[PDB]
């Protein structure tokens, strides 16, 4: 009864936790494998077996590896950081719609928001807590990248949620029953990747990291234990971005085996544009943000207004 | 059950931050106290719409001014104060018990959360925000909001105005 | 085509000379481009092209190489099919060796004949630039093969006459083989 | 390159091309950040070992 | 010098087997040790971070093996900028004496285990410039060595060769059967 | 049989240096024109549903 | 809310766990002044990382909270669509977005947008 189906919601949770740690080792194999053959190497391939157990040959690495005590940082934030990091990329997954309740969550569209804007402090905090010039660089470049999305995000998805008529995850399954909203979104989903890499601050805008222009960036004072859940934290932010472009343009059949053949593609779409463009120069993202796309997303309000209007008349 | 150690925490970090000094340490008491008063306002709530709202708003708020804290008082010194984390700590437990041995009945507002409502209410049977967001659109308040419209924009006539971006950019001189 | 903005004298090629059109035709073809992520969409066909490609990737140590007879490796000190080492200490390779790498003593021999009692080579000195077998009257010291000999100590790396002669017997039949396929050349 | 009639060079100066070229990342690069800093090192095609000798 | 088994007395000689301890161990704490250090072993072994340190022209040399002909990435080998995050660091240059503090500290900042790789002649002992007034004749003097990789530069090949024999040394680390006897 | 690396009995083919751009499938009104029709049918589509 | 503090608490649990797993797992060695101290590329570091860092883009670090209140006030509009009255909806939402991009463009256009030069 009642008492029994709050358990359920634990073990959901906490498969869909474990799933998710699993998948984002596969997925970082899956990151060297699919970028090693757009580059015309051949990738890991000799550990184990065909190279499948590479990326747990590599986490006993990264855990068997001393902790590093930086001389200047304030230890606890330093110590703090990563924990928050990987947990509110695990966090923001108990939103993932599914037919099968797993979390009611009306407004699940605005959770979304608040939780991907706190990823930002992880970096910031760690940035400046472990006191190097780098890392502080790291962090900052980070916060910066913030102030760019950040508005312009809320805009694009208030265009989508203006299509089904709420903020409930679960609607859009309903309005892509015919098709899918990616014909009637093109732009806005190329828009929509774009912006999506800001979050999860990957090539074109991998400025956090800032790899070659910060040597290592707000990563460059961490070690075993911490760099490896920041590292973790990073891809399960594609992971989930990258289902969250799954619901919203690509049908949201949560329940259908293909939903999942949908969802690995546009993890190699993530990967596949790392190997593609060299990275944006971190003002003219900034620029990009407000001059461009903010003005292109309030556009289409009035577009997806009238719509939405001409469209009340006739139903 | 949960609402007074919410009253315990929001007291508890309310406490330490009037003994804070250092700015980011003010800032990540501030941090934790807006988390607990988003969770406690939807307590007593037909939603917790307004809950996303303000964490949303203040997050904003909450970085810009990190970005000023590291330019302007970047140096500054921390000092665990050891009478302090036995006085909250003394407390918070104190005010622990006490949540579990209170007549938590006679604690609880009497708000009435949306399933406090009667089953005969026929407004409560739709949308979760719908009527209560409605007059912010609708004559006559709306040109309240078209009042702020102004408002806003003037505002961001005025902070260009004072901030006078030509003559450089700012450092702790 | 637009016009260049310099006019360009035989034998010069130039890279930004060409000026931008300003007619709707062209305007609207760089608008839609820009506006459609059209240049990047030809960058992306390219790169998912590659992914059907066999990589070039050789699976080492199974498969290895090429090399040409050539190439330039660890030394070895050969000898006479009878047997008696080639090396007559006559110590050209220790006066041309760039690194001064070799160090050689020789002494009249029991038999009488001229012949070396020390000879080492420093191989954290040398650079393997092959003077010291181009040197050689005789064809003594030679670079044979052998590129794979990373030790984990570094007195490891100070070759003696006894490691040299060992090495030319374990890779005799190779050098005699270079040698044959390359000395017309040298 | 000087010779002084013996076996040996008396002095082989060697001039680096890239050596102009870094004296003059002083004011090329000024007024920049580290993302155009970066750049222009890689254009001004500096193989050291050339500069110093 | 040890010459390889003929065939015929190779033929009859078990297989090696895997771990480089054998499953000879008298007791059960020793065997689950034993095939415990295997593991550590072969988690250390398959993902070797360098440094990308590439001082000198063994540096364009140690491009060519991250290149697809080679592929170090291949053997679980990710080139990595901070040395946190570093585990092997390949010393592939000429270490002049202003370097050498900078290298140093590079070093002190990997964390443990780390291993070091000398690259070429330069790194080895001084190479071509041993004599001159500004080098560091060899880095051993400097940072202890695990791997002596010669050459001028060393062929993508023998670099190759030099990290597979890492990959040996750290499979036949003892470092829990040795806490046991101690 | 040439006892000497020389260039073959009439010499190697021309080799290709030029610039060849690849093909180019779209213009900037088919490109327009075509989003404004795959839009309007999205819409038409949307609507049923 | 209930159910998701449960398991915030309990997946913040199992995050702690694992570096507590690292700190043990992790391989101990005795810390040397200089392994501790910081990375800036091998050479010993000129200034604190504290100093005041000299910012650029204010201008629009203020926008940005500005922009957010706004936000506050167009996510109500899709709940309020069916309920509302058209005109009064539609208008006000109208001169909504309008105003927001003439903001825009005014300062774009004014140069406010580009960083201090
Ligand atoms: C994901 C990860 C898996 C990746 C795929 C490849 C794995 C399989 C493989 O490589 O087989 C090689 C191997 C072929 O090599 P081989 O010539 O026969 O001899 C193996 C070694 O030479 C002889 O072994 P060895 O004993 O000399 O050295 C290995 C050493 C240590 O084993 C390892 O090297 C792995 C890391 C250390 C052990 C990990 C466990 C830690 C502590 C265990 C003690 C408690 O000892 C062992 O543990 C081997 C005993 C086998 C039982 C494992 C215990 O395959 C097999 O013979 C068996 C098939 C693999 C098992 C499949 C079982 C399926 C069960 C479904 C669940
Ligand atoms: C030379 O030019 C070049 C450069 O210039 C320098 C470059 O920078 C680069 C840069 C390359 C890149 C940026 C590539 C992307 C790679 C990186 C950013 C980092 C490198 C690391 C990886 C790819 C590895 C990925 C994985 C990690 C880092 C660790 C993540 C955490 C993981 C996998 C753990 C997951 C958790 C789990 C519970 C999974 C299941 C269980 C386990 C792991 C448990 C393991 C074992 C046990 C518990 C033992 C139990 C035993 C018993 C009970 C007996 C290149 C390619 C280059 O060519
Ligand atoms: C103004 C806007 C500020 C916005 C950022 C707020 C958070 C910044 C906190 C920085 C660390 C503060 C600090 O040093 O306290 C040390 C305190 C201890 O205070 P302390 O006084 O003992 O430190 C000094 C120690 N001695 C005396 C030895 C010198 O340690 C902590 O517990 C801080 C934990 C921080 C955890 C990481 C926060 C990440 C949050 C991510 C988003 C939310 C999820
Ligand atoms: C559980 C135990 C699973 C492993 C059992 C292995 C039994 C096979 C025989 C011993 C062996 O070969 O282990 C090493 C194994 C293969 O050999 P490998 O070191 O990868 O060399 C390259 C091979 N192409 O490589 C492996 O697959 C070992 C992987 C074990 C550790 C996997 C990490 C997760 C922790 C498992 C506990
Ligand atoms: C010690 C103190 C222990 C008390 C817990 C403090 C940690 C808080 C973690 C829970 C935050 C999430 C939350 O509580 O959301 C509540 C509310 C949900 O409302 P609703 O839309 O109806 O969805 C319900 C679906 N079952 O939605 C909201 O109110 C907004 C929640 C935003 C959450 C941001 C993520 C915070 C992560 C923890 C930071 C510490
Ligand atoms: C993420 C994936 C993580 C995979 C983790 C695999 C862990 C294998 C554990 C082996 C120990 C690794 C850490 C270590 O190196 O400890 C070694 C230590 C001996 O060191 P010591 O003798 O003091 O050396 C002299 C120093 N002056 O050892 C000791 O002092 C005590 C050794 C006792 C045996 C401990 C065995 C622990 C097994 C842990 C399995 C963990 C599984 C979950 C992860
Ligand atoms: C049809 C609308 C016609 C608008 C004409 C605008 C033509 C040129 C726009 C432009 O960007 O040129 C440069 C001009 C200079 O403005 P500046 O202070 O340098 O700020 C950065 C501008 N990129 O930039 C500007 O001053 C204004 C840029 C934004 C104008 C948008 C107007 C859209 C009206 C619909
Ligand atoms: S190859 Fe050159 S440097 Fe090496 S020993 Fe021979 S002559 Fe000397
Ligand atoms: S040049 Fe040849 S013969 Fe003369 S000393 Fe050297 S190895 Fe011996
Ligand atoms: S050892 Fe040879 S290849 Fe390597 S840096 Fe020195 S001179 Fe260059």
């Amino acid at each position: 009864m009642f008492y029994m189906e709050f358990i359920l919601s634990l073990i959901g949770s906490l498969l869909l936790i474990i799933c998710v740690l699993v998948s984002v080792a596969f997925l970082t194999l899956l990151e060297r494998k699919v970028l090693g053959y757009i580059q015309i190497r051949k990738g890991p391939n000799k550990v184990g077996l065909m190279g499948i157990p590479q990326p747990f040959c590599d986490a006993i690495k990264l855990f068997t590896k001393e902790q590093t005590y930086p001389l200047l940082s304030n230890y606890l934030s330093y110590y703090i950081s990563p924990i928050f990091s990987l947990f509110l990329s695990l966090f923001v997954w108990m939103c993932m719609p599914f037919f099968v309740k797993l979390y009611s969550f009306n407004l699940g569209g605005l959770f979304f928001l608040c939780c991907t804007s706190l990823g930002v402090y992880t970096v910031m905090v760690a940035g400046w807590s472990s006191n190097s010039n780098y890392a502080l660089l790291g962090g900052l470049r980070a916060v910066a990248q913030t102030i760019s999305y950040e508005v312009s995000l809320a805009l694009i998805l208030l265009s989508f949620i203006f299509l089904i008529g709420s903020y409930n995850m679960i609607y859009f399954f309903f309005y892509q029953v015919y098709m899918w909203f990616l014909i009637i979104l093109f732009p806005m989903a190329l828009v929509w990747v774009s912006i999506s890499l800001a979050e999860t601050n990957r090539t074109p805008f991998d400025f956090a990291e800032g790899e070659s222009e910060l040597v290592s960036g707000f990563n460059v004072e961490y070690s075993s234990g911490g760099f490896a859940l920041i590292f973790m934290a990073e891809y399960a932010s594609i992971l989930f971005m990258s289902m969250l472009f799954c619901v919203i343009f690509l049908g949201c059949d949560v329940f259908n085996l293909l939903f999942y053949m949908k969802l690995t593609f546009i993890s190699f779409v993530f990967i596949w544009v790392r190997g593609t463009l060299p990275r944006f120069r971190y003002d003219k993202l900034m620029y990009l943000a407000w001059k461009c796309f903010l003005s292109f997303s309030l556009n289409y309000l009035l577009f997806f207004i009238g719509f939405k209007i001409l469209l009340f008349s006739l139903l | 059950m949960i609402q007074l150690m919410l009253y315990s925490l929001i007291i508890t970090t309310s406490i330490i931050f009037l003994n804070m000094i250092h700015p980011l340490a003010l800032g990540l008491t501030l941090l934790i106290q807006t988390i607990f008063v988003c969770l406690l306002t939807g307590l007593m709530t037909k939603s917790f719409w307004y809950s996303y709202i303000l964490f949303l708003i203040f997050l904003g708020g909450m970085l810009v001014l990190f970005i000023y804290v590291t330019s302007l008082a970047s140096n500054e010194m921390f000092n665990l104060s050891m009478k302090l984390t036995l006085f909250s700590s003394l407390i918070l437990i104190f005010m622990l018990i006490l949540s579990f041995i209170m007549d938590k009945t006679s604690s609880s507002l009497f708000l009435m959360n949306n399933d406090m409502q009667s089953i005969i209410n026929m407004n409560s049977y739709f949308m979760e925000n719908s009527l209560s967001l409605n007059k912010l659109y609708n004559f006559p308040t709306n040109f309240i909001t078209i009042l702020l419209m102004n408002y806003l924009l003037i505002t961001l006539i005025v902070i260009v105005k004072i901030t006078k971006l030509f003559k450089g950019p700012i450092r702790m001189m | 085509e637009p016009k260049d903005i310099v006019e360009v004298p035989k034998g010069y090629v130039y890279v930004n000379n060409k000026e931008l059109s300003m007619e709707f035709a062209d305007i609207t073809d760089r608008a839609a481009s820009t506006m459609f992520f059209g240049e990047l969409l030809r960058g992306f066909a390219v790169t998912l092209a590659h992914i059907f490609k066999e990589p070039a990737t050789i699976n080492y140590p199974f498969e290895k190489g090429p090399l040409s007879p050539r190439f330039r490796g660890e030394h070895a000190l050969r000898r006479y099919p009878s047997g008696e080492e080639r090396c007559i200490a006559c110590k050209l390779c220790e006066a041309i060796c760039p690194a001064q790498a070799i160090t050689i003593e020789a002494e009249e021999r029991a038999d009488g004949s001229r012949r070396t009692t020390r000879y080492d080579i420093d191989m954290t000195k040398c650079i393997y630039c092959g003077f010291c077998q181009e040197a050689c009257p005789v064809d003594a010291i030679v670079e044979g093969p052998n590129f794979e000999f990373s030790t984990e100590t570094h007195e490891e790396l100070l070759y003696n006459k006894e490691k040299l002669l060992c090495n030319g017997d374990k890779w005799e039949s190779e050098i005699a083989s270079n040698l044959q396929a390359d000395h017309l050349y040298r | 390159l000087i010779s002084d009639g013996s076996s040996r060079p008396y002095r082989c100066k060697i001039k680096a091309p890239g050596f102009a070229h870094l004296a003059a990342l002083e004011k090329i690069g000024k007024q920049h950040m580290l993302a155009d800093v970066v750049a222009i090192i890689g254009t001004l095609d500096v193989v050291f070992g050339e500069i110093d000798r | 010098q040890q010459t390889l088994p003929v065939a015929e007395v190779a033929q009859n000689l078990p297989k090696k087997g895997y771990s480089p301890f054998g499953t000879k161990q008298s007791s059960v704490a020793e065997w689950s040790l034993a095939r415990l250090d295997d593991l550590l072993n072969w988690g250390r072994k398959g993902s070797i971070w360098p440094l990308t340190f590439g001082l000198a022209c063994c540096a364009v040399e140690m491009m060519h093996i991250a290149a697809p002909r080679y592929d170090m990435d291949r053997y679980g080998v990710v080139f990595r900028a901070s040395p946190r995050q570093a585990d092997v660091i390949i010393v592939a240059g000429t270490l002049t004496n202003k370097m050498a503090p900078a290298l140093r500290k590079v070093y002190d900042q990997m964390p443990e285990p780390r291993w070091v790789i000398s690259m070429g002649s330069c790194a080895n002992g001084g190479g071509y410039y041993h004599y001159s007034y500004s080098v560091v004749r060899g880095c051993d003097r400097i940072i202890p060595v695990d791997i002596y990789v010669p050459g001028c530069p060393p062929t993508a090949e023998a670099l190759m060769y030099g990290v597979l024999q890492l990959q040996k040394k750290v499979k036949r680390m003892k470092t829990l059967q040795m806490w046991y006897r101690k | 049989p040439p006892k000497q690396d020389l260039p073959p009995p009439g010499g190697y083919k021309k080799i290709p240096f030029a610039r060849v751009p690849p093909k180019s499938y779209f213009t900037g009104f088919t490109t327009i024109g075509t989003y404004v029709v795959v839009t309007a049918v999205g819409l038409g589509i949307y609507y049923l549903t | 809310m209930f159910s998701i503090i449960f398991i915030a608490l309990l997946i913040l649990l199992i995050t702690t766990i694992v570096m507590f797993l690292a700190s043990i797992l992790s391989k101990k060695a005795l810390i040397d002044r200089e392994k501790s101290s910081p990375f800036e590329c091998g050479f010993d570091p000129k200034s604190s990382s504290r100093l005041p860092f000299s910012l650029r883009f204010f201008l629009i670090t203020i926008i940005f909270l500005i922009f957010d209140v706004e936000i506050a006030l167009i996510l109500p509009m899709i709940i309020i669509m069916k309920y509302s009255n058209i005109m009064i909806w539609t208008i006000t939402s109208i001169i909504f977005i309008l105003i927001l991009l003439i903001g825009l463009y005014h300062e774009w256009n004014q140069g406010m947008l580009n960083w201090s030069n």
